[PDB]
DNA sequence: TATTGAATAAAATTGGGTAAATTTGACACTATAATGGGTTCGCTCGTTGTGGT
DNA sequence: ACCACAACGAGTTACCTCTCCAAGTGTCAAATTTACCCAATTTTATTCAATA
RNA sequence: UGGGAGAGGUA
């Protein structure tokens, strides 16, 4: 029954927006409110502003302390890169920069892995520096990870506070926080409840053709189904009004939509409300199934 | 939460059409609220059984100093403070499975709009509000 | 072939692949449902079939698991289970003899394993020889106590041996609350791949083994050296001892 | 009914009838109501519509699902001055 | 009648033609955005009646289906970004274009 | 056992599973029982001299030349010598009636050469057919007559019983049922207008068949067992070969129908089958049986899968034209009329020649 | 449409009747070809109506000058295609049926009439058994089951006396000679002597069902259908896919499987057929027929294609799924839309933020009222092209619009009345609402990834109830 | 000209049958901003929309919109006749009530009004010749000699006129045909003048 | 000096019928022998009617 | 009079994404429409004089 | 156009 088929491929780049959803590795998942500048941002005396202000609410009832000892870790080895970073762009030697990641290297308690940079031949040190100047990779498997005292050991290499926390300073007023604020470096993820596929909106579009309801969903521009817990809470508040423009103009009563919209472009907001049509398909199935039912009037 | 929802849908359902109708049915039966004392410990005082509700009868007792407050009086704050002052045991206070209103309830029967804190209107459903605050912490449960 | 065709493209169980990063694919494809032809039903299942039986160790994980109305009817395949040729789980232990922790490897199966006394991975070793301590933990026929250095059968193979693919990546998990890196194990298969690929400083060591077994690189089928890179083509010159005596 | 039955035989000057109450479960009083719209839309609608057309019943659409599902102002609220003017249209007429 | 893809398309302005090709397809790496047409295809909407105005127009032209409904695929709204592969295929027998 | 169950298909097996199969000869006596039926119905309507008069009728309209003979008789050219001759045989039978014995063998020799008198079987279905109405209208005129005849009286049946074996034409049982001083006499004596209809109605009877009403009641009831000893024996014939609708609509199970829906079309086909069956062919009665379950079941599923009359002909045979049309275009591009473009150039065709 | 009751009985074949406009004769729906309907069909144009707005089916009255008018052509009447979902037809069933409702669904309503076993009203309608009508001598007594032995001796025996019949026009020819009022008088006098308690409550049940049948005015012979309503071709239409195959409508299969065997029945009972082939024939109509009001409840549910039981009239009136629960006690709506929520703790207790291409997409016949009203547009596609453009002077208009007009946000599932609150918009650039972080509590909304819905109320009286009963200045306290 | 496509977008949505649907263009219009062009086209021009909504039975409520709009005009223009300028208020007031529905129930009386449709040629007021077939050989048409033409049964004006003398007793035939007949006229001119001002004023707004 | 009610003639309508076209529905296509079908489970818990020592 | 079977109905709400779902053609009787006639019957503007 | 299944996901 075709012809020829024509396939076209798109390409979008979608940056992050408020209301995007993004989450660490520990459950700890949370929607973006706000793109605050880098001169609001709080920073600590060196001046860099921090990436991203999570909430110390969140953890003490959902008790994710991996969230905690991920940050810390994560501060002890950035803090090894920027030592090795400044290394590097100081251009000090290669025996510095092997005695440094040596020592950074053979750190742990009592760990299985060794090793040693006397094999590595001096390019191979230059490059290993090179990737490691963004930081150094730490690896900890499950249930038999680094301990506090590593933490804080790796936290000393790096000439870092060992309880963790800095002293950070407002980014808008110029003040101080009062307390000691927990830094380091946590690893974000982006989920893909992204706000340009939930966002959604329609005043009039297509209907169904039974019911002459509107359709359902993004992809064929439907309505939001104002469902029985909903009419059972317009019926507690009382608004009976709202309830039958909700029930009637601005769903399946065709001649009353039809005027709702005619009138609100008229500047004459009122509704003059008839019978559902989905009322009168239920008519005419109770009679289809033999069983004379009809509107006595009066 | 499925039987949360199941059980919500139901009690709606069985109390949809209950809307106060009248303003006084004019009985004179009622509920006697006593404060709830099983275990050894009080559990709900007499202040939070009866705070917002309408007096069935006056209340009658030689007690501490022979309190007389009048029939059909929405109990205050500082009403339910003279009960504490004065020490009251207990109150018959009418209730909704007393009004001898048919089709519906009175007014009286049902006391204070809690979410208004006066007295409630006529042409309020009470059974959806009723339904709805019974079945909506059952996620709780 | 109306069957065959029938089954494979619209069976209960013949899914659409998710396909957000590695991780989901492979965590797809390493996947135990319980519903299905012959299985249960997800209306009428009970909360016994959604429970973590004690014979879950080491063959499906105990953590990861959609969080739904498909919450103990979908599981995952741990990191270490296999399958028996009749289609039991089996998952490896280390065979101890006279206190002497070898290096031998037995896959037992579900019911084999609830004989024998089986040491705790997180149990202490010395020297190539023996347990430090003589109260050791161990579990038996169900349950979990403690046993002699001397009575114990066998031991866990590695300390991930419980968990599973996804589960094994979340750094610090014996730290989590489980309600909290089940969801973190379930995240991690949503999320979107970006511009630029970075690392996570704080890993497992599981990443190198995921992103080489999804398929998804390029892994070298001969060792060389590496005569032409472009943005869509790498041209390998094989070494001679791996080059075969017909070839190029 | 039965208390206006009794209320109209104690105005006239008879008997009176002798009942007796019946706790009903929630899903049997809201079974047994007597609208069939809200039996029908609440549970076992081919049961109630059943013996709703072999008795030959009627709704009065006296309550809040019958005057949602045929679309008209609730008798709660802003409705109620609505229904009550309905009321003595229909009834002073 | 059978469909066709080509770059004649009745009553639409000559700005949306410009990311189009000769062809009826549009060109790789053409930005579009919501409410743009990407490939142009027409279809016969029907004789049905008979007056001198369309026989004059069958009579001058023969474009025999000159009452046609443009049914080109456009892009849906809200979505943007380029075009980065354009893929089309053919049943045997019919000639494909300078395009394909 | 009846009760226990609820699939209509294994009703209707348990139904089907009661007639015996018949055997090779089984089926032989029985078309021999259904061959006597039929002769038996025709000769019946052999001494009957109304389908006597009716086919020359049929014939002297057939001398205008309004139809072809190949329709009409299958034999005994010589259908023209034959019904000159046929013709002599009634005009014979005709002057020769008014005299008793002579009329009563002429009616066994009009009867005896009806024996010969053998038709095309669409053409004989449609003899069948019209002598059923001929004769079923006289026969529902008797029938009208008689429950007439007994509706008004309102008394014991015994003496009007005793007076029925007569002739039941006429007023002298009129008059012996009026002078026998009952009380339903004096209030059931205005029944004269009554049987003076039934009078001139049985003259039109007498004019029609010649004599009496007994000897057509009997001829009736000859008909009638005849009739139904041929439906007894075709039930007979159909309810011992149902097992053969099921081995042919097992083939076509999935081919949008349901199950039994093959079976019933499968059973009108059977029905069709032996009521075009002969024996004489030496084919039992499978192989004659099978292509018409065959092709209703196949049938089935395909199923479910004068200015103007001179320019109408101009238009119909392909005259003063190109190529031909038949009586759909031209009719639809004429009018909106079908068959009306038939009758049309029908009336033509019979207007010209 | 002034109506104060809704009043519901059995049906009459005179009201069936009287609400057709024609007998549906043929199990065809449309011609595959040319996408027309079939003289007679089930989707036949001159019973149901014409199938464009205003033209016939041969297209030769195509305007609305001819407003009502019968062609000649075709015969379908030129109106409005409105009257396709209103015009009802009919089947003149060849046999009567027995209605599945009235059958099944327990207490069994003829079993309850009668006072019959329903394995024996079962057995009479299965064509397994017969059952006596009236009897003439004393030896046979009313409703009483003979099996087909005992009706052949017993036939040889009184010859002509007694008349027993089976299938469903037995118990019609049963309900139409019994007698209520007797029936009544009968069962009142036996509940003096009624001193068995499970006899008492059974006559209660009798004694009402015949006083509720008395009452209502209902013929008790109704419940066997003799003529068969049929669903108007708008309420069960042919859907088109995308690949030119239309989608199976299984109203539509189950109606055609019923003309089907009521066709082939008629041609049975013309040709003079066998009684095993005709009570077969008969036997398939009860079924389908029972299949077409109630699929799954008689014997085995009639599959479609896919394996899948067909959906018929009751299963589209039962159900969450059905048109009570799913279309009438809550439905879709305009003027609505859903994002996901935000913080904005900059905002008061009765803002929410809106979304700048929500709040546009909603209030567009707003922002065309105020377009006419300040005359910066004369025709529609004029407006039309300025409020797609989102000129400067249409963002001033609608936040002149926004201005003093509440909208409700809503946050599923509505547990209890707090979870519908209206706030004043606030204009603000990006996809994300902004929720005001104390109603947090009453909506039960972190901001995790819920999402709200915004429902526009358009009349002034919904406004008023917006802003005098659901603004959320106006919940302070808990109603619980 | 206009007026009637807008009167085929009141219906509910009826079901396509073709092939390849969806044009997904502004060719000619939607069908919401038709409803909103009739909008916008009300402040001016709301007397023949009404009127013509009403007559076509599409928004049965815009009936008595029309009604009392021919009411309006009935006051306004009732200084010119002499059987009606003379009656007091609240009576002039119900026998331009009850003038105004009849001459509204006239104007809208076509041939779908229930009881309406000729005879013969059920509506379409064409017959077929017969002998200027058999004649000529084609098809011809001819008139509905029993309808006349118009395809339908029209309006009898004394219907009205029976209607007002259950009021205005003393008020017979001839000089309701000769100072009170001209009125109701004027009104039913007045409704196709109306319609046809609003059918102008669509075309100006979506032009 | 008009205007209006009784009478009135011409035209439109209406109920009934009626002879003649014309549409509707059904048929109609033929011989070796052939003779009883493929569906369904771990898919829990309350209620209610129906049938049974 | 007092207990074990089948069958119905119930299981939250809303939203999102995906895949997959032959051939007129001739003929025949009976019923039905259809174009027309026509007598009665209603409608409606026009006339005559008698007041206005 | 727009219906029904099945699968997965979010709160
Ligand atoms: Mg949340
Ligand atoms: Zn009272
Ligand atoms: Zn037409
Ligand atoms: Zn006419």
């Amino acid at each position: 029954g075709v012809l020829k088929i024509v396939k076209v491929y798109l390409a979008v780049k979608r940056r992050i927006q408020p209301g995007d959803k993004m989450a660490g590795r520990h459950g700890n998942k949370g929607v973006i409110s706000k793109i605050n500048p880098i001169e609001d941002m709080p920073y600590d005396e060196n001046g860099t502003p921090v990436d991203i202000v999570l909430n110390p609410l969140g953890v003490p009832s959902r008790m994710n302390i991996g969230q905690i000892l991920e940050t810390h870790l994560g501060m002890a080895a950035k803090g090894i890169g920027d030592k090795i970073n400044a290394m590097l762009k100081q251009q000090q030697e290669v025996a510095k920069l092997r005695e440094f990641i040596q020592r950074a290297y053979d750190l742990g308690a009592d760990v299985r892995q060794k090793v040693d940079l006397s094999t590595f031949s001096d390019e191979e040190v230059m490059r290993l520096a090179e990737n490691l100047r963004k930081g150094m990779p730490i690896a900890t498997p499950v249930f038999d990870g680094a301990k506090e005292a590593e933490i804080k050991e790796l936290l000393k290499l790096g000439d870092l506070p060992t309880s963790g926390q800095i002293r950070l300073y407002d980014g808008r007023t110029g003040e101080q926080f009062e307390r000691p604020v927990t830094v380091g470096y946590m690893y974000m993820l982006k989920l893909n409840h992204l706000v340009d596929d939930k966002m959604h909106a329609r005043s009039t579009g297509s209907y169904s053709l039974v019911t002459q309801q509107p359709l359902g969903g993004k992809a064929q521009f439907g309505g939001q189904r104002f469902g029985e817990m909903e009419v059972w809470a317009l019926e507690a508040y009382g608004a009976a009004y709202t309830l039958q423009e909700m029930l009637t103009v601005k769903s399946d009563d065709v001649n009353g939509r039809t005027k709702m919209y005619k009138n609100i472009v008229d500047g004459n907001h009122q509704m003059e409300p008839g019978m559902p049509e989905s009322f009168n398909v239920l008519l005419k199935e109770i009679r289809s199934l033999g069983i004379n039912i009809e509107l006595e009037d009066e | 939460t499925a039987n949360s929802g199941y059980l919500t849908r139901r009690l709606v359902d069985v109390a949809q059409d209950l809307v106060v109708t009248e303003d006084d049915c004019g009985t004179h039966e009622g509920i006697m609220m006593t404060p709830v004392i099983e275990g050894g410990d009080v559990k709900e005082p007499l202040r939070d059984r009866v705070l917002g509700r309408v007096t069935a009868e006056d209340v009658l007792k030689p007690g501490t100093a022979d309190i007389l407050v009048p029939r059909n009086t929405l109990l205050h704050e500082q009403w339910c403070d003279l009960l504490e002052e004065n020490s009251v045991d207990a109150v018959k206070v009418r209730s909704v499975v007393s009004c001898d209103t048919d089709f519906g309830v009175c007014a009286h029967c049902y006391g204070r709009d809690l979410a208004r804190g006066h007295i409630i209107n006529k042409g309020e459903a009470i059974g959806v509000i009723a339904a709805q605050s019974i079945g909506e912490p059952g996620t709780q449960l | 072939s109306a069957a065959v065709k029938e089954f494979f493209g619209s069976s209960q169980l013949s899914q659409f692949m998710d396909q957000n990063n590695p991780l989901s694919e492979i965590t797809h494809k390493r996947r135990i449902s319980a519903l299905g032809p012959g299985g249960l039903t997800r209306e009428r299942a009970g909360f016994e079939v959604r429970d973590v039986h004690p014979t879950h160790y080491g063959r499906v994980c105990p953590i990861e698991t959609p969080e739904g109305p498909n919450i103990g009817l979908i599981n995952s395949l741990s990191v270490y289970a296999q399958t028996n040729e009749y289609g039991f789980l089996e998952t490896p232990y280390r065979k101890v003899t006279d206190g002497v922790v070898t290096d031998e490897i037995h896959y037992l199966s579900a019911i084999e394993e609830g004989n024998y006394v089986i040491a705790q991975a997180n149990s202490n070793l010395d020297e190539e020889g023996h347990f430090v301590e003589d109260l050791v933990t161990c579990r038996s026929k169900g349950e979990s106590s403690l046993f002699s250095r001397d009575q114990v059968d066998y031991m866990d193979v590695s300390t991930q041996q419980v968990v599973s693919v996804g589960a094994s990546l979340i750094p610090f998990l014996e730290h989590d609350d489980a309600n909290r890196a089940l969801m973190g194990a379930n995240m991690q298969r949503q999320a979107v791949p970006t511009l630029r690929a970075d690392k996570p400083l704080v890993g497992t060591g599981m990443e190198r083994a995921v992103a080489v077994d999804s398929g998804v690189t390029a892994v070298a089928k001969r060792g060389g050296v590496v005569q032409y890179v472009d943005a869509s083509r790498i041209v390998i010159k094989v070494n001679e001892d791996e080059m075969y005596p017909g070839e190029a | 009914r039965v208390k206006i039955a009794n209320r109209e035989l104690e105005a006239n000057g008879k008997v009176g009838a002798t009942y007796s109450r019946d706790l009903l479960g929630i899903t049997k009083a809201s079974l047994a109501t007597e609208s069939f719209i809200s039996a029908a839309s609440f549970q076992e609608t081919t049961r109630v519509l059943t013996e709703a057309a072999v008795a030959g019943k009627r709704d009065e659409l006296r309550g809040l699902k019958e005057n949602v599902i045929v679309g008209r102002l609730i008798p709660a609220g802003t409705g109620y001055a609505y229904h009550q003017d309905r009321m003595r249209r229909r009834a002073a007429g | 009648g059978p469909e066709e893809i080509t770059a004649d398309i009745p009553n639409v302005g000559e700005a949306a033609l410009s990311k189009l090709d000769e062809s009826g397809i549009v060109y790789i790496g053409a930005e579009v955005t919501g409410g743009d047409i990407l490939v142009g295809k027409v279809t016969p909407k029907g004789e049905t009646q008979l007056t001198p105005e369309e026989k004059l127009l069958r009579a001058i032209f023969g474009e025999k289906a000159s009452d046609v409904k443009d049914s080109s695929l456009r892009v849906p709204n809200g979505v943007s970004g380029t075009v980065i592969d354009v893929q089309v295929f053919t049943r045997d027998g019919v000639e494909k274009d300078k395009r394909a | 056992e009846i009760g226990r169950t609820t699939d209509p298909v294994r009703m209707y097996m348990r139904e089907m599973g009661t007639v015996e199969l018949l055997t090779r000869e089984g089926e032989i006596d029985i078309a021999k029982r259904i061959e006597d039926g039929i002769n038996q119905v025709q000769c019946s309507v052999a001494e009957y001299p109304e389908a006597i008069t009716y086919l020359l009728e049929q014939y002297d309209r057939v001398e205008a030349e309004e139809a072809r003979l190949s329709d009409l008789i299958t034999g005994f050219e010589l259908a023209r010598e034959k019904f000159a001759e046929l013709r002599a045989q009634y005009v014979v039978t005709r002057d020769t009636i008014k005299a008793h014995a002579t009329a009563q063998e002429e009616i066994l020799k009009l009867s005896e050469v009806f024996k010969q008198f053998r038709l095309v079987p669409k053409q004989f279905d449609y003899l069948v057919n019209s002598m059923r109405v001929m004769m079923d209208r006289v026969r529902t005129q008797e029938r009208l007559i008689m429950k007439l005849c007994v509706e008004q009286c309102k008394m014991p049946k015994k003496n009007f019983i005793t007076l029925f074996t007569g002739n039941e034409t006429s007023d002298t049982w009129f008059n012996a049922a009026i002078a026998m001083n009952k009380p339903w006499s004096e209030k059931l004596h205005d029944v004269s207008e009554e049987v003076h209809r039934a009078l001139q109605k049985l003259q039109q009877i007498e004019e029609e068949t010649g004599l009496t009403i007994e000897q057509v009641k009997d001829i009736n009831r000859r008909m009638s067992i005849g009739e139904a000893k041929a439906r007894r024996a075709k039930k007979e014939m159909v309810e011992a070969n149902l097992r053969l609708v099921i081995s042919i609509a097992k083939k076509y199970t999935n081919r949008g129908l349901q199950f039994l829906d093959l079976i019933q079309e499968g059973n009108i086909g059977l029905m069709k089958a032996v009521d075009k069956f002969e024996y004489r062919r030496g084919y039992k009665f499978s192989t004659y049986a099978t292509w018409w379950i065959r092709q209703a079941i196949t049938r089935s599923i395909a199923d479910q899968a004068t200015a103007r009359e001179a320019k109408v002909l101009r238009m119909r045979f392909g005259i003063d034209m190109n190529t031909d049309y038949t009586l759909e275009e031209v009719g639809k591009q004429f009018d909106v009329t079908r068959e009306r473009i038939r009758q049309i150039e029908a009336k033509a065709l019979r207007k010209l020649r | 449409e002034e109506f104060d009751a809704i009043k519901i009985a059995l049906a009459s074949p005179d009201m069936i009747r009287s609400w057709s406009f024609g007998e549906v004769k043929k199990p065809e729906t449309i011609n595959y070809r040319t996408f027309k309907p079939e003289r007679d069909g089930l989707f036949c144009a001159r019973i149901f109506g014409p199938v464009k707005d205003y033209e016939c089916l041969c297209g030769k009255y195509k305007r609305l000058k001819h407003r009502g008018v019968i062609c000649e052509k075709c015969g379908v009447e030129v109106t409005q295609t409105k009257v396709r979902r209103e015009r009802m037809g009919h089947i003149e069933l060849a046999s009567p049926t027995a209605h599945i409702w009235f059958l099944k669904s327990l207490p069994s309503r003829i079993g309850l009439l009668l006072d019959m076993p329903l394995r024996d009203i079962e057995r009479v309608l299965y064509f397994e058994s017969y059952v006596v009508i009236e009897g003439g001598m004393t030896n046979l007594e009313r409703q009483q089951i003979l099996t087909e032995e005992q009706y052949l001796d017993a036939l040889e025996e009184f010859g002509d006396e007694f008349d027993a019949k089976m299938g469903a026009e037995a118990i019609q020819a049963l309900l139409k000679s019994m007698d209520l009022e007797q029936e009544c008088e009968q069962l009142r006098e036996e509940l003096n002597e009624t001193n068995s308690e499970t006899k008492r409550k059974k006559l209660t049940k009798r004694i009402k069902l015949l006083e509720a049948f008395v009452q209502s005015g209902n013929k008790p012979e109704w419940m066997i259908l003799t003529v068969l309503p049929v669903l108007p071709p708008d309420l069960r239409p042919l859907v088109p896919l995308d690949g030119g195959r239309f989608a199976t409508s299984d109203l539509n299969d189950l109606y055609r499987r019923v003309i089907n065997r009521n066709n082939r029945l008629k041609r049975l009972l013309d040709l003079a057929a066998p009684d095993i082939i005709v009570r077969n024939e008969k036997r398939m109509l009860q079924e389908a027929v029972d299949a077409l009001l109630d699929n799954g409840r008689r014997g085995r549910a009639i599959t479609g294609s896919n394996k899948r039981p067909l959906k018929s009239l009751a299963d589209m009136i039962k159900g969450k799924q059905g048109r009570f629960r799913q279309n009438l006690l809550g439905k879709r709506v305009d003027y609505s839309g859903r994002s996901v929520i935000t913080v904005g703790p900059y905002l008061r207790l009765h803002q929410c933020g809106l979304p700048k291409k929500m709040a546009l997409e909603l209030f567009k016949p707003f922002i065309y009222g105020k377009l006419e009203l300040r005359g910066l547009a004369t025709t529609i596609k004029a407006a039309k092209k300025m409020v797609e453009r989102e000129e400067a002077v249409v963002w001033d208009i609608l936040d002149e619009v926004i201005r003093e007009h509440p909208v409700l946000l809503n946050r599923a599932p509505t547990l209890h009345r707090l979870g519908i609150q209206a706030f004043e918009p606030v204009l603000i650039e990006g996809k994300a609402i902004q929720l005001h972080p104390l109603v947090c509590a009453a909506y039960n909304a972190d901001f995790d990834g819920d999402q709200m819905a915004v429902h526009v109320p358009l009349t002034l009286e919904a406004q008023l109830e917006a802003r005098a009963l659901m603004m959320s200045t106006n919940n302070i306290l808990s109603p619980a | 000209m206009r007026l009637e496509s807008v009167a085929k977008f009141h219906s509910p949505k009826s079901p396509m049958m073709s092939d390849s649907p969806r044009a997904t263009a502004s060719d000619s219009l939607s069908g919401t901003d038709v409803m909103a062009a009739m909008g916008m086209a009300q402040s001016q021009a709301g007397f023949g929309m009404a009127a013509f909504c009403g007559k076509h039975e599409l928004s049965q409520n815009d009936k008595q919109k029309a009604i009392n709009y021919l009411m309006q005009f009935a006051h306004k223009v009732s200084g010119k006749y002499r059987g009606v300028a003379k009656l007091e208020g609240n009576t002039k007031a119900k026998v331009l009530q009850v003038l105004a529905t009849f001459a509204y129930a006239d104007y809208c009386r076509s041939a779908a009004t229930p009881g309406a449709r000729c005879r013969d040629c059920h509506g379409t007021g064409r017959a077929v010749d017969i002998a200027k077939t058999e004649l000529w050989g084609r098809v011809v048409e001819k008139e509905c000699g029993r309808c006349k033409g118009v395809g339908y049964s029209r309006m009898p004006a004394s219907a009205a006129y029976r209607a007002v003398t259950m009021l205005i007793p003393n008020l017979t035939q001839p000089t309701w045909s000769r100072t009170v007949k001209p009125l109701y006229d004027a009104l039913v001119v007045q409704c196709h003048k109306e319609e046809s001002i609003a059918d102008n004023i669509l075309n100006a707004v979506t032009r």
